RNA sequence: CCGAUAACGAACGAGACUCUGGCAUGCUAACUAGUUACGCGACCCCCGAGCGGUCGGCGUCCCCCAACUUCUUAGAGGGACAAGUGGCGUUCAGCCACCCGAGAUUGAGCAAUAACAGGUCUGUGAUGCCCUUAGAUGUCCGGGGCUGCACGCGCGCUACACUGACUGGCUCAGCGUGUGCCUACCCUACGCCGGCAGGCGCGGGUAACCCGUUGAACCCCAUUCGUGAUGGGGAUCGGGGAUUGCAAUUAUUCCCCAUGAACGAGGAAUUCCCAGUAAGUGCGGGUCAUAAGCUUGCGUUGAUUAAGUCCCUGCCCUUUGUACACACCGCC
């Protein structure tokens, strides 16, 4: 009888943080949200009208794991294929003022914390919101 | 001569001032590991600095 | 109209036959008269001691 | 007892004919929970006959290039492909499989040396390994190519192809190659 | 050339070495190029021991 | 408190060492349990050792399995062997060799590959083509 | 086979004829439902999980690639 | 197939069977390492397949007058 | 009393396990407590070359390769005595390097 | 997944001077108009309130109308200046969307811009040639005999 | 190889050897690699749980305030030899099956004689003769060309889609390089500004130390799409924004928004390939101020078929025929 965002599903952990994110308006939304593209190994600028609070949620949770990283780890955990149009594809790295915002907003909600080192680490504020969210999905995974 | 234009372009980056360290030549350089020699001369000093073939 | 279809164990494979190698030799029996035997030509990787499928019989062989 | 895809057992499955029973794999000892395993099937002249029908299948149906080392995306297309089986008919569709490939393995072939205006020559004996080799690859060829700009899906026109050929109705794409064969080796004989 | 290197052969075998091969080539009289090697003894070509019993030059 | 031994299991490069305690049923990988483990696809391949050897073979251990290296596919068939080799291993140090025995010749049986690796790394790519065996197309005139 | 073109927001002649014959039969799959009456194709994935609201269709797989249905429980 | 024994380990094996044929037996482990104290073989690939024939003349001349 | 670090850089492994097994008993004969001979990872050096002085040929290539073996050896010893573990054993193909203790 | 089909659920539209397909979703249906791609299409309608799953044969002309007023002029709409076609005119200075045949009205005129200069660039634009620094040798024999 | 034997004794090549892949819970050792223990410090169920669960959070070289070497590294040895068993064989050399085992043929490196008018004088201060030497074919500077296009051919890359594109989430590598005598040009963490390419600050690393636990792609999970030259394909083309540089036009590369061409799986031909192989899929290295559709390496997912044959294309040995020896592209 834990339970921790370990041993439960990482997929449905995250679309359940992102509606905490959600309902608890104080997260800070940048105002191109909407006009971005997100890392241009990749047009057509997503299918969510608020990709930005699963994107926090991923994040906030990849935080939880390892720890002090900046903001450009969190540009090469989402990259990708770039499609080169007629030349051979490549890994080409994801967007640098979209993972800032993402931790700039969460320094403000008091989740993340920057370290003696670089990068950001979970405040101990922060694991208390994800690992309680995480008994509500295994709550559900029963039912 | 005169000074102001008898080896005034400048020879920065670019294969035109990179040359063979045995023969002076500018093509097929290995400058990989600070060799900077041709890709024959080389061949021929490849033992004496100390690579070996081995597989 | 057809014959029925006859099946039949293998004894010794006699070599490869055929212009590039490809069929076998196999002197099947029939398993319904075992004294009585033919040699046939199968394709296809054999293992003796198998069973055939034939459809017809009273068909050939040259001996290798 | 084993249970394959966590929901198929095994022990009622019968086969039809006596010359296959040593080729075609699903009884008693090895018959295994997943269609993957690493497999070493190739390093021995027939070690691939004890390799199990299921694994035999899914190793097939990753073939055009497009998808060729692509082995997990075609452990569930045969997954999806037994449910399929299981609603359309309302039978373990390892019945069903193993009654495809009696169905679709050819009993005649033709090859040898000289002219060959349309085929080949000499009417020449199948082994019963060929036709479990051929018969796989007439199933997973009927599903390929149903399915190459048509609006059904790959695990529709995989059962779709097998439930048709075990049935028996030169309505499939491999008794329609099955009965090619065996015509034409009957011709010239 | 051919008395010469005769001299440099039977001075090689007399000094204790196990066997030996000179080869001279290039325009060896005339105009058209050929080759003179003088192998006696025993010569080792292939594998590792081309590395420490045979030196060349 | 000492009854723990530690043993390892590879496919390809990956190797996956497991660890079997004194305990109470425990068994995941990485701290994410038997189930939640990736691509579940493959997830009869990796809880395999535990239903046809049973529970309470299982039921005094504490398997923790951390694995390094290799792929999607080569990581399942690497702790397959890592959690069957561990409770093989542990069965020959702290309980009779009868008992092993009979467990070995489960894991063995069904599946050999369960408790020894396949000795295939990878070949060696030649300045020929583009591969170890292939080769660049070649044109005659 | 010339062309397709056919149905977005199904006609009411298809649509009584949607939520009475599509329940009763075995194998209901978008792929197999699309090509039977005339439904594009999405329309499939929408009007059949819809039929999950009413109840009268029974969910097998729900997998990404495939959605595989059946009629319901009869016994 | 293919592992034909050559005359290096052929003939360097009837010089340990006719010289050394009271200190040896019908065990490739043991004739293995009687073998490396009776001779400098340079590698170790070579010593045992010398012995691997040496092994094999003793299950044979135990039978017959073999050379010898 | 310090604590030194001696760095034992080769391109020959028999050269180096004759230099490294000196400085090892070396300094056990004038006891001290010395950690053992640390391997790192060798470090292979690949050039490959066309092999060719022209352009003509069925295009084969030439791998060169240097591995490169480097050992180190910590101690617990003063300045003084360490010299004339250090200054007996040269064996051109090793590079014994010294470091400093305290850093 | 509708009640039945709309009522007035029309077949096909008419916008500027091309007629979209009514069928299509609107994200791609309003992108048969030139100078209108798939990535500015799904940014001017999150400028309208609409939702993207609606086709667009439902869209009713009181928000029709406001799809065809974001377009015509996107930057009073706070649609940021890096996303145009037109950005700076060579005859203007204006940042502008083009989207109809003023966009094939600017391609034309700025073709003749560089003839009537005679520039290197429009003089492989008079003659049927490659114009970006192309290899002519052994590409481009599909457009001429 | 065994044998045969007017031959006897040898020699190179083959093999051995070398490197590499697989195996060692045995050895040597590891604050520039760790692993378990244990101590604190966070969280989660709690009524309070607990030798509870998670942690790449912290610490055990300011002298114990803990030991070890499975995983990692690389040293020294072992290990596999047709040895054991059965079958066929002159019961010879050997072959096939089988047991036990990590493995019962892992890949390469080196490589004989005799040749060739094979390629290279544009690798060389390797070089013969010849040519040219001040209005120079020396050398430098500025500009241009090597890339120009009715067409033919060769190696490739991307495709023709639903076994897929799209979007979001999830999740694992291995080789390896890195501040340069001249020589200017290094890999880059982190913080902030920008939509993106990028910019400005502050560091670490001459490297098992820092980039880095190399959060690689395909794959996997969920959504949208729906057989339509379509949200397949991204050629062509306009406008804009940066970076490298002395200089970007004949577009260096990159980013953004538009433009949306053939192409529906390919005629006669023909090329590679049999096991971690083919193929898919990304990452390094070389070139590099700027840069990979090339090549050389590396992992990753991972098959179909075959354990044969001399039919085609050739090769090796023997007998035989020859008017061939410039040797059948012969001679006539
Ligand atoms: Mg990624
Ligand atoms: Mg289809
Ligand atoms: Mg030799
Ligand atoms: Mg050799
Ligand atoms: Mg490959
Ligand atoms: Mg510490
Ligand atoms: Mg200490
Ligand atoms: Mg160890
Ligand atoms: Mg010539
Ligand atoms: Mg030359
Ligand atoms: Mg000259
Ligand atoms: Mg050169
Ligand atoms: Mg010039
Ligand atoms: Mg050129
Ligand atoms: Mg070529
Ligand atoms: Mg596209
Ligand atoms: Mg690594
Ligand atoms: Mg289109
Ligand atoms: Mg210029
Ligand atoms: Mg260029
Ligand atoms: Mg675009
Ligand atoms: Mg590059
Ligand atoms: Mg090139
Ligand atoms: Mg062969
Ligand atoms: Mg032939
Ligand atoms: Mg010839
Ligand atoms: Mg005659
Ligand atoms: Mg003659
Ligand atoms: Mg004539
Ligand atoms: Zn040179």
């Amino acid at each position: 009888p834990g339970v921790t965002v370990k041993d439960v599903n990482q997929q449905e952990f995250v679309r359940a943080l992102a509606a905490f994110l959600k309902k608890s308006g104080k997260l800070k939304v940048p105002e191109w949200v909407d006009t971005v593209k997100l890392a241009k190994h990749k047009e057509l600028a997503p299918y969510d009208e608020n990709w930005f609070y699963t994107r926090a949620a991923s994040t906030a949770r990849h935080l939880y794991l390892r720890g002090g990283a900046g903001v450009g780890s969190m540009t090469k955990i989402y990259g990708g294929r770039q499609r080169n149009g007629v030349m051979p594809s490549h890994f080409s790295r994801g967007s640098k003022s979209v993972a800032r915002r993402v931790l700039q907003a969460l320094e403000g909600l008091k989740m993340v914390e920057k370290d003696q080192d670089g990068g950001r680490k979970l405040t101990p504020q922060g694991q208390r919101d994800l690992d309680r969210i995480a008994g509500q999905v295994a709550a559900a995974n029963k039912k | 001569g005169h000074q102001q234009l008898y080896w005034s372009h400048p020879r920065k980056f670019g294969q035109g001032s990179r040359s063979c360290r045995v023969c002076s030549n500018r093509h097929g350089l290995i400058r990989k590991y600070g060799l900077n020699m041709c890709r024959q001369c080389f061949r021929q000093y490849a033992k004496d600095i100390g690579f070996i073939k081995l597989d | 109209r057809v014959q029925p279809i006859k099946l039949a164990r293998v004894t010794k494979v006699l070599g490869r036959t055929g212009s590039q190698g490809q069929c076998t030799q196999v002197r099947v029996e029939f398993m319904d008269d075992t004294s009585r035997s033919i040699i046939r030509n199968v394709k296809g990787p054999v293992r003796e001691g198998d069973v055939l499928t034939l459809l017809e019989s009273e068909r050939e062989a040259r001996r290798l | 007892d084993i249970k394959l895809f966590g929901k198929w057992s095994t022990d009622d499955v019968q086969i039809n004919d006596i010359s296959l029973q040593d080729y075609i794999a699903v009884k008693e000892k090895y018959a295994k929970y997943l269609p993957h395993s690493a497999g070493r099937y190739a390093a021995k002249r027939f070690r691939k006959a004890q390799c199990p029908i299921v694994e035999r299948l899914t190793n097939s149906m990753m073939m055009h290039g497009r998808n060729n080392g692509k082995k997990l995306m075609t452990v569930r297309i045969v997954k999806h492909a037994f449910e399929i089986i299981h609603l359309l008919t309302g039978e373990n569709p390892l019945q069903v499989l193993v009654n495809a490939i009696i169905n679709s393995g050819p009993r005649e072939d033709s090859t040898r040396i000289g002219r060959a205006g349309t085929v080949r020559r000499q009417a020449v004996d199948v082994s019963p390994l060929r036709r479990v080799n051929q018969a796989i690859w007439l199933l997973c060829t009927g599903a390929r190519e149903a399915a190459f700009r048509n609006i059904k899906t790959i695990a529709e026109c995989l059962a779709d192809e097998l439930i048709n050929a075990a049935k028996g109705s030169s309505n499939s794409y491999a008794i329609k190659k099955k009965d090619e064969l065996e015509r034409v080796a009957k011709s010239n004989r | 050339v051919r008395r010469a290197c005769y001299g440099v052969l039977r001075f090689i075998m007399e000094s204790g070495a196990k066997g030996c091969e000179v080869v001279v080539s290039g325009k060896l009289r005339g105009q058209r190029a050929k080759s003179m090697k003088f192998v006696d003894g025993l010569m080792i070509h292939s594998g590792d021991p081309v590395n420490y019993y045979v030196d060349t030059a | 408190p000492l009854q723990s031994v530690q043993v390892f299991g590879r496919k390809k490069t990956a190797t996956a060492v497991a660890h079997c305690k004194r305990g109470n049923g425990l068994i995941k990988v990485n701290g994410r349990p038997l189930e939640m483990i990736e691509p579940r696809t493959l997830q009869y391949k990796l809880l395999e050792p535990v239903l046809l050897l049973g529970k309470e073979r299982f039921a005094g251990v504490d398997i923790r399995v951390r694995v390094k290296g290799g792929g999607h596919v080569a990581q399942i068939y690497a702790i397959r062997q890592s959690i069957s080799k561990a409770l093989v291993a542990y069965y020959q140090k702290y309980v009779d060799e009868a008992s092993k025995k009979e467990i070995k010749d489960i894991l063995i049986q069904y599946d050999r590959t369960l408790l020894v690796a396949d000795p295939r790394r990878c070949e060696s790519k030649k300045f020929g083509g583009p591969g170890a065996r292939a080769r660049y197309q070649k044109s005659y005139r | 086979r010339d062309k397709l073109n056919n149905l977005v927001l199904f006609d009411k002649a298809t649509y009584d004829k949607l939520c009475k014959e599509v329940p009763n039969y075995k194998l209901i799959t978008p792929a197999v439902v699309s090509e039977r009456l005339k439904i594009r194709g999405s329309l499939a994935r929408a009007a059949l999980q819809e039929l999950l609201s009413k109840g009268l269709i029974k969910l097998v797989s729900k997998h990404r690639a495939q959605v595989i249905y059946t009629r319901n429980t009869k016994g | 197939m293919g592992r034909v024994r050559t005359k290096t380990v052929k003939k360097a094996a009837r010089v340990i069977i006719e010289k050394y044929y009271t200190r040896l037996g019908n065990d490739f482990h043991t004739n293995k390492r009687v073998c490396e104290e009776i001779a400098i073989i340079p590698s170790k690939k070579l010593r045992n397949k010398i012995a691997g024939y040496v092994t094999h003349l003793m299950k044979r001349i135990q039978r017959g007058p073999v050379r010898g | 009393i310090h604590r030194i670090r001696i760095t034992l850089t080769s391109r020959n492994v028999k050269s180096l396990e004759k230099v490294c097994a000196d400085l090892i008993r070396g300094a056990k004969e004038k006891n001290l407590k010395v950690k053992g001979p640390v391997r790192m990872p060798t470090k292979t050096l690949r050039i490959t070359t066309r092999k060719t002085p022209c352009g003509e040929g069925s295009k084969t290539w030439d791998r060169f390769q240097m591995r490169i073996h480097k050992r180190l050896i910590d101690l617990h010893s003063p300045s003084e005595i360490v010299k004339q573990i250090t200054s007996i054993s040269i064996e051109p193909g090793v590079e014994v390097e010294v470091t400093i203790a305290d850093a | 997944m509708s009640l039945v089909i709309p009522e007035k659920f029309q077949h096909i539209l008419r916008v500027l001077n091309t007629n979209i397909d009514g069928r299509r979703k609107i994200a791609f249906a309003i992108t048969a108009i030139k100078g209108v791609g798939r990535r500015y299409a799904h940014v001017v309608l999150r400028k309208a309130d609409i939702d993207l799953t609606k086709r667009a044969g439902e869209l009713t002309e009181d928000e029709v109308e406001r799809v065809i007023t974001i377009m015509q002029n996107p930057r009073q709409y706070k649609i940021p200046d890096w996303f145009l076609n037109r950005q700076k005119d060579v005859k203007d200075g204006k940042y502008s969307q083009v989207l109809a045949n003023g966009l094939d009205n600017k391609l034309r005129e700025d073709l003749e811009r560089l003839k009537k200069i005679r520039a290197h660039r429009g003089l492989r634009h008079f003659w049927g040639l490659r114009v970006r620094g192309q290899h002519t040798k052994t590409t481009g024999r599909r457009g001429r005999t």
